[PDB]
DNA sequence: CGGAAGAGATTCAGAG
RNA sequence: UCCGCGGCGCG
DNA sequence: CTCTGAATCTCTTCCGACGCGCCGCGA
């Protein structure tokens, strides 16, 4: 229509709004009830808003279009269409101004901070409680002075008419119109440069920028106080009839009426010369009425109606989940849709869904009209309608003709991830249930216990082409969350295949030879041999040769009849070995995956369908079933339980003799019950799992049992070892609601009856779990909404940015366990640098190569330990990411195509598993390797051991090929029994430490001499009359005297002559201070060896909250402090609770001082040389400081590691890319440290793209570029921080962002996805992307 | 339940909700994100503008479908005009640019 | 008359329902026998003792 | 019927570009009424266009040159018509 | 309700 | 031809 | 002994899935 390019917002000038309005409304009247006609000058006055009916005058003067576009003479109504009623806005004119409640009440008082006034004063003047002052030079009274009534009278009775004092509305209007902007701008900036206080500086800066925003928008600030108030058109605030002729009035109409009434009252009291207090009361009521109209409930008590409910003001029509933004602009209701209960249909091919005939007829009724007239069977739409409503079977023939290639979309609420909507080619069935193919039903997360599903039909041919090419289920084989296929069988299919491939030691026809799988099928179907019988069969297989031909091979192999039968369906090219074992769920999954990699898409689809058919058929023929005799109870159980209860009695009587504390008695009982439960479980599994049967020759032999429940568990079709354990073994301990474990475990299994007590205590867990999931759903949905909002802008916009930067990928290893191999972390990513063959300079993998499966296998063969890959966070693309930095698209297998929206994919991929999350002294070598130290400094002693002065060293055990095997952190001062590079074996002790104390280490031998210490002041003389030998303890600051304050207890080391030995490498003396409350085992004046120690020192949350805190950039409550500077630590002044630490740079001239608290244990002893980003004290880690110290790569590695850790603990797989993209989206805001020659002001928040572009052009013309630091804002703030104010207003805090944009004079270019979705043009992603490129070229041409 | 076409609401001009009113299903925001995950722009545009809210575009679409031509002409969602009128009535001036 | 999937039973742990099924097969069993014992129209004393 | 389009996508490479090309081809086949280049077998214009691009007979540049030559034919008809009108006036 | 974040007001410590 | 509010109900 | 800045305390505001189905009531 109007083809707008952007949207602009600003304050409303009163002349502008008056120009909008086609008239003023002056009375609270709406419509007459004798005749349902609007009253003139009323809220629905037709003379203003136009006629109620098309071209119908209120007077009845004219009735048809012959006079279209003329006014009546008897009345001012116009001969036009009713649509104008929707458009035209009225206006009302107030006898007094009124503050617009938004600018007052918004969290920063924009008017208040503009005028520097406290909000209490502003409300006390605007609400008519006090006067305020405007000054004249003859009076000492200054302007903006608050003035109470007694002060008002006191001032006026001496200086009346010399100064002036007014109430809130008029005074604020006059003040705003009586101030200049440039003078206050310059005074504010001069104060900013002259002042120092950071609070004062930030207030000054925000005022400066507010004034700059007002001047650059040119919006006269006084406009913030309304003087003329718009009237919403009648249709948007409809008055709707009711039964009995009543009418429901929209609350907006009542608020408007009240405001009209108050305005009329105030004008009448003014024009008849009322006394002062009366008109003041009336105008205060009018101001309150306007506040109610705009934002009822925003201040004080909310207005309410007869229903005792608060009325919904205008602001409530846009705020909240019922608001206009969320309810209608997004999430429209749609035509051509249906819903129905779903149902299994196994006879369907993969790509076709069974759609009830009635729904098809209803949906395609327009298409049927069309084709029926086209084929000449019906002449007019009435004929078509009457024919289709009579269902003349020719309509059924036409209906079968129309849909033959017409895909439809199936959707299941909630649409957790994009698989939730899929496309199918319909097939017509009588009945009323929609029939799905079970395989895709598994992907839907759907079930068949009564889940409904909704169906939409695309209209246009471009739309149906999109549905076919993109959405058809034959395309969505690979999940976006990971590369593994999503179309995977379960339940009966897996059970059937498992039964079909399981062999037994002796069966009908064992040992015969079959010339081909067809004969195997014959012998099975003719009943002369059972599936399980082992036999030799001649089989042909094929392989993809070096050229790409399917070269054949034929041979005899040992197999089972069932296995040959299954092989017969396998397509050419897969090796026979894939089948020749007991096929579980995982085996079938990897079989489908290997089919998809070796062959194309369509052979895999056909293979899937054939698998489904054969599995179902043979499962049915199997007749597997569950019976009460199957859940065998191991007869050992009674004995084990008697033993356990005997031990319980023993420990209980041991406590009865008082030999132990009750807590340890509880612990012992719990331990023995757990041990007994495990023993019973093992006995049950052993008895169930295997059984003895006679062989062919007549002897007993063991084999895997065909017990039904065991077969179901072992196949992986359904159930688990836990459920089997509960079914037959004793189910064990259970927790009280506090999470503590009841001493008496539930002893009876499910097969025997549970007593009432066991059942009752068990119900605790059941209701805990149900409440748990009920609550978790909401948090998961909320989190997903957030992630989507933050990442929705990001789209692949170019092929290659040309960045050599990237991140280093190594396998994730914790505590000697390889939690994640390198192949998974690097598959599908592009090499940032050329990979070299280990130990050589030869290039193994070139730079900028997408690492597919063959490259990963090659990397594994050469045992490459680390790779460097391109990352989303390191991409140089502006307003997007390049295809090479993102890498392989999980859903397709190759490099991602241009124009794909990746952020939304990542957001859904993170959100969906969230439904599954839960929410309420020595080192031993594990295996062979070599010991290496990551970062260490070590000293060796007379005992032959090694003691370490690095506080964050890690042992790493390395493979003979240089790959890592194990790694473990080692505390300060631990003792080590081995040198670096020595060989190690499993179970070998290599290092030791006391975890219950902190030592202090002396590197060189010598004679200790106490220094800077006095007994009873810095140290006190412990003689442990109750414990043992003499000792000395440093007196804490509360215990030490003032003489012990500046004297810091220490010991120097001296030579044999008593001369103070120097540190071996520095000019500092070998001086070792004793921290507060430190303990030393040695007295003054004793010898100590090199590498020897003397010091004694006194020394979890749920997954979903943890991930929420990570992505919200939450500051941890005990932030570890790290060295902001490279230098030497140094002590200094002391004060209450906090120590004045200082770091002194080695070469730098700028020391820094920090208020390090003393209650946290310090890891610094006045000798620790330290570098930037090194830990000074431990604790939870603050992401912002990590970013400041160690850069973007450190923080991205930290975030990805934590999120992957929690998810892998749950067992869900999510590729790192979807976390890295979120991290890059978090990282937009930067701050300017110097402007160079740029126009940017210092300390401003700027989007990283803008400053990057500005610096690039600035250096492109040779000027000094600006410098910046990047700030990790939380995802909520980062989503609100965007320039696209429309998206922000859609998301949260609508009033705040609207006010901010309004005062700013913001403009949004409508470049993201959400904005275009609101507007309704094509999104700039996917197929729409191309449409935009031409447009932008035209916009470049324009 | 199934709805090809029927009644339309007064204020928002969107189709009615619920079986009793013979309304259509709701293409909730989660489904919109699902479409955004695909490159399927055209079906999204059709879902929002023509099928739902364009007071004239859906008439044109009905005409063309009856005629057997699967054209499309996206106008402007009337709910957007409703939002504009409410924001203006609030006293905040908002307007389109580059007409 | 009705065919149910067995796979649900171990994973939902509705073991009791299987027992119900068994009792059902027992219950109608007696019914069937007594039905036949009635259909042959034998002496009521025999069915009384049964 | 068409089980999958993946071969056509391989030919065009960009999946979305395939959708656009097939869309315009089907548009001109339906309203313009130009006949399919391959047998139709009671299929629909959509799958017809998909097969045609699958055979490599139809591609963005091929559409471009076809549109160019059709425009040249139309303008030749216009010029010959106006020359005939002038000959009628003379 | 509870938890988290922001803004304003009040109190304590350090420096003069 | 309709704005809801409250309530249960199934996903 | 006093003043300013920084830190701490108090008060106020915002947020805690999507989807359908019936019943009642309604200044
Ligand atoms: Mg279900
Ligand atoms: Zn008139
Ligand atoms: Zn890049």
């Amino acid at each position: 229509t109007e083809e707008f390019d952007a949207i602009k917002i600003a304050l409303a000038s009163p002349d502008m709004i008056r120009s909008w309005s086609f008239g003023e409304v002056k009375k609270p009247e709406t419509i007459n009830y004798r005749t349902f006609k609007p009253e003139r000058d009323g809220l629905f006055c037709a003379r203003i808003f136009g006629p109620v009916k098309d071209y119908e005058c209120l007077c009845g003067k004219y009735k048809r279009l012959k006079h279209r576009g003329v006014i009546c003479e008897k009345c001012g109504v116009e001969v036009t269409q009713t649509k104008v009623r929707r458009e035209r806005m009225g206006h009302i004119e107030l006898a007094s101004p009124t503050a617009h409640i938004w600018f007052l009440k918004s969290l920063p008082s924009r008017i208040g901070l503009l005028l520097d006034m406290p909000l209490r004063d502003i409300e006390r003047v605007l609400y008519f409680e006090s006067y305020v002052v405007i000054e004249g030079g003859m009076t000492n009274l200054e302007r903006q002075q608050i003035l109470t009534e007694e002060q008002y009278l006191d001032a006026l009775e001496e200086f009346g008419d010399e100064f002036d004092a007014k109430m809130g509305a008029e005074a604020i209007q006059a003040l705003l119109k009586s101030m200049d902007l440039e003078q206050e701008c310059e005074q504010l900036r001069e104060e900013l440069n002259e002042t120092n206080s950071e609070t004062k500086r930030k207030k000054l800066t925000k005022r400066i920028k507010l004034l700059e925003a007002f001047v650059q928008s040119g919006n006269k600030p006084e406009w913030m106080i309304l003087t003329v108030l718009p009237v919403l058109p009648p249709d948007l605030r409809p008055l709707v009839p009711l039964d009995g002729g009543r009418f429901a009035t929209s609350d907006l109409n009542d608020l408007y009426r009240r405001v009209i009434n108050r305005n009329n009252r105030l004008k009448r009291l003014l024009d008849l010369a009322a006394p002062d207090i009366i008109v003041r009361n009336e105008k205060r009521m009018l101001q309150e009425a306007v506040d109610a109209l705009l934002d009822n409930g925003r201040r004080g008590r909310a207005i309410t109606g007869s229903n005792k409910r608060p009325l919904k003001s205008l602001a409530d029509m846009i705020k909240g989940k019922q608001g206009r933004f969320r309810q209608n602009l997004l999430g429209k209701r749609v035509d051509y849709s249906g819903r129905s209960v779903i149902t299994v249909g196994p006879y369907l091919r993969l790509h076709q869904c069974g759609l009830p005939k009635k729904m098809a007829l209803e949906l395609f009724k327009p298409f049927i009209y069309g084709k029926l007239e086209l084929r000449g069977l019906a002449t007019t739409i009435k004929a078509a309608k009457k024919m289709v409503e009579r269902e003349e079977a020719v309509v059924w023939d036409i209906l079968d003709e129309v849909i033959r290639e017409h895909p439809v979309l199936l959707n299941r609420a909630p649409t957790l991830h994009r698989l939730g909507i899929q496309a199918f080619e319909p097939v017509l069935i009588e009945g009323k249930a929609i029939q799905l193919h079970p395989l895709v039903c598994a992907a839907y997360n759907a079930d068949f216990d009564g889940d409904q599903m909704a169906v939409h039909v695309p209209l246009t041919l471009e739309a149906q082409l999109e549905a076919r090419a993109l959405m058809m289920s034959t395309n969505n084989i690979l999940s976006p969350a990971n590369g593994e296929p999503i179309i995977v069988p379960s339940q009966d299919v897996v059970l059937g295949l498992y039964y079909m491939t399981r062999d037994c030691v002796n069966a009908k026809g064992e040992g015969m030879v079959l010339t081909g799988p067809k004969e195997a099928e014959r012998l099975y179907r003719s009943g002369l041999a059972s599936l399980h019988a082992r036999v030799k069969v001649r089989i042909t297989e094929y392989e993809k040769d070096a050229n790409g031909e399917l070269v054949a091979k034929t041979s005899l192999k040992d197999t089972t009849v069932g296995r040959a039968i299954l092989w017969m369906i396998v397509p050419k090219g897969l090796p026979y070995s894939i089948v020749n074992q007991a096929l579980g769920k995982k085996a079938i999954s990897k079989m489908l995956n290997t089919c998809y990699r070796i062959l194309g898409l369509k052979p895999t689809v056909i293979f899937a369908d054939q698998i489904m058919y054969t599995g179902f058929a043979y499962a049915a023929r199997s007749g597997a079933s569950v019976g009460i005799d199957d859940m065998v109870i191991p007869e050992k159980k009674h004995e084990i339980i008697s033993e356990a209860e005997a031990e319980v009695a023993e420990i209980q009587e041991q406590f009865q003799s008082g030999l132990v504390t009750a807590g340890e008695r509880y612990n012992k009982v719990i331990d023995i019950w757990a041990a007994a439960n495990d023993r019973v479980s093992k006995a049950m599994m052993d008895n169930l799992q295997t059984e003895t049967v006679i062989n062919r020759d007549g002897q007993e032999e063991k084999q895997v049992s065909f017990n039904s429940i065991y077969m179901m568990a072992d196949s992986g079709a359904r159930g688990s070892a836990a459920q089997i354990r509960q079914l037959a073994g004793m189910r064990g301990l259970m927790a009280k609601p506090d999470g503590s474990i009841i001493e008496t475990p539930i002893t009876a299994n499910f097969r025997e009856g549970l007593n009432v007590l066991q059942y009752f205590i068990s119900t605790h867990g059941a209701r805990k779990g149900l409440a748990d999931t009920a609550l978790k759903t909401a948090n998961s949905g909320y989190l997903t909404r957030r992630l989507v909002d933050v990442a929705q802008d990001l789209v692949v916009t170019e092929d290659d940015c040309g960045t050599h930067e990237g991140i280093m990928m190594t396998p994730v290893i914790e505590g000697g366990d390889v939690k994640e191999p390198l192949r998974d972390r690097v598959l599908g990513r592009v090499t940032a640098e050329d990979v070299l063959k280990p130990g050589t300079a030869d290039i193994l993998v070139p730079r900028n190569t997408l690492l597919h499966e063959q490259w990963c296998d090659l990397l594994e063969e050469n045992s490459v330990d680390a790779v460097k890959v391109r990352s989303v966070v390191s991409c140089d693309t502006d307003f997007g990411v390049c295809a090479h930095c993102y890498g392989r698209d999980l859903a397709r297998g190759h490099i991602i195509n241009k124009g794909e929206a990746i952020g939304v994919i990542a957001a859904q991929s993170i959100g969906e598993p969230g439904t599954q999350l839960t929410m309420r002294s020595s080192i031993q070598v594990k295996n062979k390797g070599s010991i290496k130290l990551s970062n260490v400094k070590s000293v060796v002693n007379s005992s032959g051991k090694l003691v370490i002065t690095s506080r964050n060293t890690e042992l790493k055990l390395i493979d003979e090929f240089g790959r890592t095997k194990e790694s473990y952190k080692v505390p300060y001062g631990a003792v080590l029994a081995k040198g670096d590079g020595e060989q190690v074996a499993g179970g070998e002790t290599v290092a030791n430490w006391d975890p219950h104390t902190m030592p202090v280490i002396t590197e060189v031998s010598g004679f200790v001499r106490f220094t800077d210490m006095i007994d009873g002041q810095t140290i006190t003389r412990q003689t442990d009359e109750l414990t043992g030998l003499s000792s000395l303890v440093v007196l804490d600051s509360a215990e030490r005297t003032a003489g012990g304050k500046d004297l810091r207890p220490a010991l120097k080391i001296v030579d044999a002559q008593g001369n103070d030995v120097l540190i071996p490498g520095t000019d500092m003396p070998a001086q070792y201070f004793l921290p507060g409350k430190a303990i030393v085992q040695l007295e003054d004046g004793v010898q100590i060896s090199s590498g020897d120690t003397l010091a004694r020192i006194p020394q979890i949350t749920g997954g979903l909250p943890r991930v929420a805190d990570l992505f919200e950039a939450r500051r941890p409550k005990e932030p570890a402090i790290l060295a902001e500077i490279s230098g030497i630590v140094s002590f200094g002044k002391e004060t209450k609770g906090k120590r004045r630490l200082v770091i002194t740079p080695v070469d730098g001239s700028d020391p820094y001082e920090e208020m390090i608290p003393k209650w946290r244990q310090l890891n610094v002893f006045e000798g620790e040389r330290v570098e930037r980003g090194d830990v000074i004290s431990d604790g939870p880690e603050a992401p912002h400081d990590i970013l400041r110290l160690r850069g973007v790569h450190a923080v991205t590695r930290y975030i990805v590691n934590e999120v992957q850790d929690v998810y892998r603990l749950q067992g869900v797989k999510i590729n790192d890319k979807h976390i890295e993209v979120i991290v890059r989206q978090m990282l937009r805001k930067a701050t300017i440290v110097n402007a160079g020659s740029s126009d940017f002001l210092e300390g401003e928040q700027v989007e990283y793209s803008r400053v990057k572009i500005a610096n690039r052009e600035l250096e492109a013309n040779g000027k000094v570029g600006a410098t910046y630091s990047r700030d990790l804002l939380g995802i909520t703030k980062a989503s609100l921080a965007t320039e696209s104010f429309i998206s922000a207003a859609s998301f949260q805090e609508t009033t705040r962002v609207l006010t901010e944009a309004a005062v700013a004079g913001k403009r949004d270019e409508l470049r993201g996805l959400k904005e275009n979705v609101i507007v309704g043009r094509l999104i700039p992603a996917g197929t729409g992307y191309a449409y935009h490129q031409d447009r932008m070229r035209r916009r470049a041409a324009g | 339940h199934a709805r090809s076409t029927g009644s339309y609401s007064l204020v928002t001009q969107q189709p009615l909700g619920g079986k009793a009113q013979f309304g259509g299903q709701r293409f909730g925001e989660m489904e919109v994100w699902a479409l955004e995950a695909y490159g399927a722009a055209y079906t999204l545009q059709e879902m929002l503008t023509v099928k739902s809210d364009d007071v004239n575009g859906r008439t044109k679409m009905y005409k063309n479908i009856v005629d057997g031509n699967h054209q499309m002409e996206p106008g402007m969602p009337e709910s957007f005009n409703v939002l504009l009128k409410e924001i203006r009535s609030l006293g905040i001036n908002i307007e389109l640019e580059d007409e | 008359d009705i065919v149910l999937n067995p796979l649900g039973v171990p994973s939902r742990m509705n073991i009791g329902q299987i027992l119900e099924t068994h009792l059902g097969m027992a219950a109608k069993g007696i019914g069937d026998k007594i039905n036949a014992m009635l259909k042959q129209q034998q002496e009521v004393a025999k069915l009384r003792e049964f | 019927a068409r089980v999958t389009v993946q071969d056509a996508v391989e030919k065009i490479g960009n999946r979305f570009d395939l959708v656009l090309v097939a869309a315009r081809r089907a548009r001109q086949m339906q309203v313009g009424g130009k006949d399919p280049l391959v047998p139709e077998e009671n299929d629909k214009t959509t799958v017809i266009a998909l097969r045609e691009i699958e055979e490599g007979l139809i591609n963005n540049q091929i559409l471009d040159v076809r549109e160019r030559q059709e425009q040249q034919e139309q303008e030749a008809a216009e010029l010959q018509a106006v020359t005939a009108i002038a000959e009628g006036r003379r």
